[PDB]
């Protein structure tokens, strides 16, 4: 339960930075790899919890042809777990499709709910 | 840009901008009616929630309407916070969203309440089908939005690319100094919109007579007729319209509404008679076409229209009629008919 | 504005605006529906439309004159308007109406025919007419054996007793110089309305009108008027509240305007700061709500109105609704109070400064005839500028915690719960 | 809702002792279901407490 | 009573009562459906299970139709049980019970699901209208209920009084030995009947001309012409009807239906275009009223007729066309017009 | 338990006697005075059992004048208990009144429910 | 509907042990709450028969 925000905060200063870029994100790229989520099939949105409003509202505003295309690739997902094996090395997630397809709508639903919260508990200026 | 001004020493004031672009000018049918419910929705710098709480605290509010010539954006307010609602109204015409998931969780919802309300009421399809058989497709179009034509996110940003120009609004207030809005227009965003063109046409519109239509309907029943109107003859119409309304008539007992709508080109008078039982309809209908092709005495009712025409025009900008002097007489030609209800039980347009 | 009123014999109350177009000239009366007895109920409704009938508004459209009329509970009015350049023809057609001549009105064919007429009125406002007819009901148990319960229209068994001798009897005790005010709105001035009076020698009766028995007492109690064939739930609420001459006339009208109105079809009537709507709009408990705060003579009312289809979820929304009241006596912010203010400004602003001069006949007669004079727009907004929390919590405390209630509903009510699992809902007493 | 009625465990009792709708006309002898409970809890506990002395 | 049968060597025989009771007799709109949904109900001896019951271990089956001119009740079974279904059919128009929870369980439901899926066909809507504008209130009745104007039960059994009567009837046997059937209709019920009156008027109809309606229609749209048609002139519109849909025309690829509906005094010729873009629609409709109005030779579609008329007359009592020997030409005249759909796309009459 | 056929039949064969009719009538008559439904302001037809298909059945067919009177009888007896008081005197049911307004909507059930069983369980003649 | 469904007593053990929705991809990881089922019982039913010779 840390915040899209805050990760997001924290990323982005070390990505524009050129000497922190280069310590960690050779490490983070065999992190990625060592996971294997990309061999089941899935990419990395697809294993983000989803049992809370923020990630429901984001998941309604999806756009019907990527909606139907996640949950194929759930459902292919818990088939190849349940037999114990791995998918061919030619229908593995490839690094150029490993893209945050669902970030953008993540964002705009917690910049919406702290302006909310913010002004239901103001104090006013008089 | 025109802008004008009333000033007054009262507390509240009330700001108004008014486009040209009703359901008259719509590409598709029903396009108007949901830039209307668009309107006052987040912008690209403020939301929709900051702006109610903001104005609540300054005591304030917004609201956006809708008819057959115009869009019109209203502000009533404490007369002290002018150019706060200033910069609001110049936002809303400039740098609005148009976001898919705003047209699928508010729009389209509120788009569709107003419509099944309206459908419940025989006297306003009534009136809709009369504009539809005199004016076919300008003043005639439908103005509300009923899903027939299929309108999508990208044909409501065509259209408010066409209708919000800087020669096709206009700016008015009430209890409001006219010098100091005519400085707080200049320095805001409505003078960096573009410089399109105005749509209006002076060409008078072409209609027709001699129609008719029938509906089928469950509830109450409606027999109404429709006259065209040019702009030299406006006058002698409103005050047909006040007489019979008026206890100066013998039919006013048989008459539910009679009105005349105005435009800047003409207009349309129209008159209503209903009741649950379809029998009384048909002899009420009938009674009143006989007597007004006889002919009717008009100058009873003209000391009574200029008063109920000041009523009308309290804080409007005033379409003139000072042609109230020379009405005498009047009788009935040729008319539209439309027929809603227990259509088996109505008459019809030849045995009238 | 600036009112001026003057004691001639007559109370003559005016209210110049020159940039009107029309000017409006009346006589309103002191006495309404709460100076009536249960025999008589709907006489007052009977005077507005012998009043406002064909063959008397025929006679005022040959001159360009236009007729108005309102029944309340405590004051009546009929209105004359015209263009500003024609008020003396209103006052002449007001003198062989009132002051002489109201016989030709009370013969027997237009009596007959206008008693009809409203036997009609009131049968369609009993079946169709919900929200407000609700609202009436819950003024009759309220208020119960005392004058503040009857109806204002009358009611269909006390209106088909009702002859002409009930219609002149009613007049001879009321309609006197004593209970009357004359007024005068829009682009008329004070002097020329004084002087076309003085110029006629005007009299309507001299006074003495009857003494009224009984004081209104709130009582709390309920009614259930029950129709499954109906497609909603209707219910209104309210306790006892204060009068007008009351100090906490505008603490009443503030708390009010906390909770507001809502409407679950309009998208900004959705974002309004009332913590109330995040409890509401998670199930959709209701269509809409209105709060009020009316206020009369010897009592008043403050609660709320609702309308919803969701007959199952009743005793959420009557639950919710009332932990929020109990906020006023135990945590209420500065930032509610501050809001409040505001917007109460505006709503009375809109009343006040509408364009209508008939609307603005009806409050200055109802306001000179029950304190002497009219308070101005710009001191009840220092009034209204001055009030504090520690008020507002002063005032709840002793108004609304642990205090009785008054019940009315119609429709499907079957999941509204007892008085009493109600009743306890007015103190928190986890606490 | 209320928490009474939304969480698993409270929602039992609310159903049971609290909101279950009764017939408005049921006497007295409808009481004696009550007691039966109140007899089974004071047997059970004075048992218990004499159990830890007895052979 | 009229009685007629063929015979022949085969299994299954088939057994028709016709009344003239359709929905061109009716008193209310719609009462014609609710007596058609009430056959083979309960009786006053036998229910409505047991009939079902009993003649499936028979073999047999029952059931009522309804169109504009008759209400007929059919009967299919095994040739040796022809007497059995002579007193049911004779039950049916007798002794029928009408009871009020019959109504309100079964026959309304029926007749509701019957309208909700009839108004969701455009090209039935269509047909419906035209009907209406060229008969106004003998043909142009509406064929179904819709609860406009409300029926009662009395209403159902008044209606039945008056169209269950000896001279009103006509009985067919296909498979059946007529001087068998001719005994068994003598010792029934059904000579028992009230001796009335024939409803049918050898008047022609009044019909209309130059007539037009539109109508709102989410789905697909519609163009659709009407013609009333003499006695003397059936001939020449049947061979047009085929013409058009046959591969002899060069307007078949443009036309959904043709068809052209006959009657003991005219008959209808009806034409419809049918897609759903509507810009398709416009430009198929143009070409077809252009290209009738020039004219056309219909003398190599009479062969083509003559075998199309028998595969239609199979066992129906045949009213007889032995007109087709004069038929050469054809140019359109006066004509009616309907529009479904999107209604704003979609040409108006004085354009075609 | 038993059905309304089986009472009805040995009830009319015991009014339709001369002899019998003298002897068991007289009885009935202080039987049901001595019971004191009417003095609650009940009707008998009322007091019978309502949770069997056979009764619902004739609740849904009976006219809505007498479903709303019926309604209300209901509720005021269940309210005169809750007091342990009796009605006045001149709001008791008289005998004029107690009427059987649902026996022959029940005995038309009935004969359909036992003519459907016959068909469901007949053997064929053949 | 099937009687497993309709009956009180039933319907719970229906909806728990019979047509309960599971997911399909869980391993014999999730078998072992089961066994604490079984070992209660088994441990219950053995006390009770030593607690007939137990001083
Ligand atoms: C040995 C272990 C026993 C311990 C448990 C004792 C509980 C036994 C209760 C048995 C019973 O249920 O009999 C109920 C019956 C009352 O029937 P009802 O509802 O119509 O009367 C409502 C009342 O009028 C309102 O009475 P109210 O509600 O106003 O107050 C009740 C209060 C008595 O109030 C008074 O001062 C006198 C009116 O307290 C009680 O009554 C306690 C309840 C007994 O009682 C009667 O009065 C008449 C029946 C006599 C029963 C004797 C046979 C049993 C052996
Ligand atoms: C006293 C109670 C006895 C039972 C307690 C243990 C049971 C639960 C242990 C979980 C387990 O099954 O071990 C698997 C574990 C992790 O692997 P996983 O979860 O991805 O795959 C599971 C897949 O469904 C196997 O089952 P599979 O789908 O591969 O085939 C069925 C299998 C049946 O075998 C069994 O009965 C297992 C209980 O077929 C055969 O073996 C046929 C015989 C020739 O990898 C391991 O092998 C670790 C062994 C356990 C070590 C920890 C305990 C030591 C204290
Ligand atoms: C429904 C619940 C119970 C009932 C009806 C019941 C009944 C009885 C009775 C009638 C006696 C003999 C009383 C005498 O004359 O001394 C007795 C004795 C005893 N019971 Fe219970 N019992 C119950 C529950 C329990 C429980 C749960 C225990 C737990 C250990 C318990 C412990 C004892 C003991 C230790 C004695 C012997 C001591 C004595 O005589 O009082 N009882 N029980
Ligand atoms: C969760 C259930 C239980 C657990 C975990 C448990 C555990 C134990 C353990 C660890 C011992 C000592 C074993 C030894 O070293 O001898 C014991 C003894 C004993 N328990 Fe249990 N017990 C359970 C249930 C019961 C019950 C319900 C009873 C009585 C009905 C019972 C009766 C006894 C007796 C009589 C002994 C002494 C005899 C012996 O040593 O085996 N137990 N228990
Ligand atoms: C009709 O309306 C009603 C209604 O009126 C009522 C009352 C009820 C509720 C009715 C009841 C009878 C409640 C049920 C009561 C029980 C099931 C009794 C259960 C009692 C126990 C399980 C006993 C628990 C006791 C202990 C654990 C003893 C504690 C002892 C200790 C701590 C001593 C420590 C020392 C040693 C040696 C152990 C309804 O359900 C209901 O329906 C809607
Ligand atoms: C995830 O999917 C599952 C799931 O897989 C399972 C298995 C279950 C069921 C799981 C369980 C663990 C079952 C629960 C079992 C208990 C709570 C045990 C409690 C009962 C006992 C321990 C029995 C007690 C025994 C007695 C009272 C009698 C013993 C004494 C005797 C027989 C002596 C009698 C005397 C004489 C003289 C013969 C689920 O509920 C479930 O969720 C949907
Ligand atoms: C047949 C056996 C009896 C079965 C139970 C029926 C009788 C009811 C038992 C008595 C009721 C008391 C329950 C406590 C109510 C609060 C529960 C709660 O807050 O739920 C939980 C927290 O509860 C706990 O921590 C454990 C409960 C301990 C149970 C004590 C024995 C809150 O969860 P919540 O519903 O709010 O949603 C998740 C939000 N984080």
């Amino acid at each position: 339960p840390q915040s899209f925000t805050s990760i997001a905060r924290i990323g982005d200063y070390i990505l524009k930075s050129p000497v922190l870029s280069k310590l960690c994100v050779p490490v983070a790229n065999q992190f990625i790899n060592l996971a294997g989520y990309k061999k089941l099939g899935l990419k990395f949105d697809d294993l983000i919890a989803e049992e809370n409003p923020i990630m429901q509202t984001a998941l309604r505003r999806l756009p019907e042809d990527e909606s139907y295309a996640r949950a194929y690739r759930i459902i292919r997902a818990h088939q190849t777990e349940l037999t114990h094996h791995l998918l061919p090395r030619n229908e593995w997630i490839k690094a150029q499709e490993d893209v945050p397809y669902l970030l953008p709508y993540i964002l705009e639903a917690e910049a919406a709910a702290k302006e909310k919260d913010e002004l239901d508990n103001i104090e006013v200026s008089k | 840009l025109t802008v004008s001004a009333r000033d007054a020493p009262t507390k509240i004031s009330t700001l108004a901008v008014k486009v040209h672009g009703g359901s008259r000018y719509a590409t598709k049918d029903g396009v108007a009616h949901l830039l209307n419910r668009f309107n006052f929705q987040n912008t690209n710098t403020r939301s929709a929630l900051k702006l109610v709480r903001e104005s609540e605290l300054l005591g304030g509010t917004f609201k956006s309407t809708l008819d057959r010539e115009y869009i019109t954006l209203k502000a009533t307010f404490l007369k002290d916070d002018l150019p706060y609602y200033v910069n609001a109204l110049a936002d809303v015409l400039y740098k609005t969203a148009f976001k898919p998931h705003e047209l699928t969780e508010s729009v389209l919802p509120a788009a569709r309440y107003d419509y099944a309300v309206a459908e419940q009421c025989p006297v306003k399809s009534a009136e809709d089908q009369l504009y539809a058989i005199t004016f076919r497709k300008g003043l005639g179009n439908p103005l509300l939005y009923d899903g027939v034509e299929r309108v999508s996110l990208q044909d409501i940003k065509d259209f408010a690319d066409k209708v919000y120009t800087k020669e096709n609004l206009e700016v008015s207030g009430e209890n409001v100094v006219e010098a100091d809005l005519k400085r707080f227009v200049d320095e805001s965003l409505l003078s960096t919109l573009p410089a399109g063109k105005s749509l209006v046409s002076k060409s008078e519109p072409k209609f027709f007579l001699g129609e008719e239509n029938r509906v089928r309907f469950i509830g109450d029943s409606v027999a109404a007729i429709g006259i065209p109107v040019n702009k030299a003859s406006l006058a002698q119409y409103e005050v047909l319209a006040n007489y019979l309304t008026s206890a100066l008539s013998e039919l006013s007992g048989l008459i539910s509404s009679a009105k005349l709508d105005k435009f800047t080109d003409g207009g349309l008078f129209t008159l209503f008679v209903r009741d649950q039982d379809s029998a009384v309809v048909s002899s009420n209908i009938k009674k009143i076409v006989a007597d007004l092709k006889k002919g009717k005495d008009l100058s009873p009712a003209i000391n009574y229209t200029k008063l109920k025409n000041a009523v009308q025009n309290e804080s409007v900008s005033s379409p003139i009629e000072l042609n109230f002097d020379a009405v005498k007489d009047f009788k009935l030609g040729k008319f539209n008919y439309v027929a809603v209800g227990d259509v088996s039980n109505l008459p019809y347009l030849d045995e009238l | 504005a600036e009112v001026t009123q003057l004691s001639n014999g007559i109370v003559v109350a005016t209210e110049h605006n020159p940039s009107a177009h029309t000017a409006s000239v009346g006589v309103v009366f002191g006495s309404g529906a709460a100076n009536e007895n249960p025999y008589n109920n709907g006489v007052s409704n009977l005077w507005k439309n012998i009043f406002l009938s064909k063959e008397n508004s025929a006679v005022a459209a040959k001159e360009g004159l236009a007729l108005s009329s309102n029944i309340s509970r405590d004051f009546q009015s009929y209105i004359v308007s015209s263009l500003p350049g024609s008020t003396d023809k209103s006052l002449d057609f007001l003198n062989q109406s009132f002051i002489q001549q109201k016989a030709n009105l009370l013969s027997s064919s237009n009596f007959e025919a206008t008693k009809k007429s409203v036997l009609k009125q009131v049968q369609d406002f009993e079946e169709n007419d919900h929200p407000n007819r609700v609202l009436e009901h819950l003024h009759s148990t309220a208020f119960q054996n005392t004058p503040l319960s009857l109806p204002t229209r009358g009611t269909l068994e006390s209106l088909e007793n009702l002859v002409v001798a009930d219609l002149e009897s009613f007049a001879n005790n009321h309609f006197l110089n004593s209970n009357a005010v004359v007024v005068g709105t829009g682009n008329i001035k004070h002097e020329d309305l004084v002087n076309s009076i003085e110029s006629k020698n005007l009299s309507l009766q001299t006074g003495t009108k009857p003494v009224l028995k009984k004081k209104a007492a709130f009582l709390g109690s309920e009614v259930r008027l029950r129709d499954d064939t109906l497609p909603k739930a209707w219910i209104s609420l309210a306790v006892e509240g204060e009068p007008v001459n009351s100090p906490n006339y505008f603490v009443a009208k503030l708390a009010a305007q906390i909770f507001g109105s809502y409407n679950a079809f309009e998208p900004a009537s959705r974002l309004q700061g009332i913590k109330l709507l995040d409890n509401i709009q998670e199930y959709q408990l209701c269509d809409n709500f209105n709060h009020f705060s009316l206020s009369y003579k010897d009592s008043g009312l403050w609660g709320f109105s609702t309308a919803t289809r969701n007959v199952t979820m009743i005793d959420d929304l009557i639950h919710f609704t009332l932990k929020q009241w109990n906020r006023l006596t135990i945590s209420v912010t500065d930032t509610e109070v501050e809001r409040a203010k505001s917007l109460l400004k505006l709503q009375l602003g809109q009343l006040y400064e509408s364009g209508n001069p008939v609307n603005d006949a009806n409050l200055l007669g109802a306001e000179v005839l029950i304190k002497g004079s009219k308070l101005s727009l710009g001191e009840a907004f220092k009034k209204i500028d001055a009030i504090t929390v520690k008020d507002v919590k002063a005032w709840a405390g002793k108004r609304l915690w642990d205090q009785d209630i008054a019940i009315a509903g119609t429709g499907q009510i079957e999941g509204l719960l007892d008085y009493m699992r109600i009743r306890s809902d007015m103190s928190m007493m986890r606490w | 809702m209320a928490f009474r009625k939304s969480n698993v465990y409270l929602s039992l009792v609310n159903s049971y002792i609290i909101d279950s709708p009764q017939p408005s006309s049921i006497n007295y002898w409808w009481n004696m279901g009550s007691l039966l409970g109140l007899c089974l809890v004071i047997q059970i506990v004075t048992g218990i407490f004499m159990a830890m002395h007895y052979s």
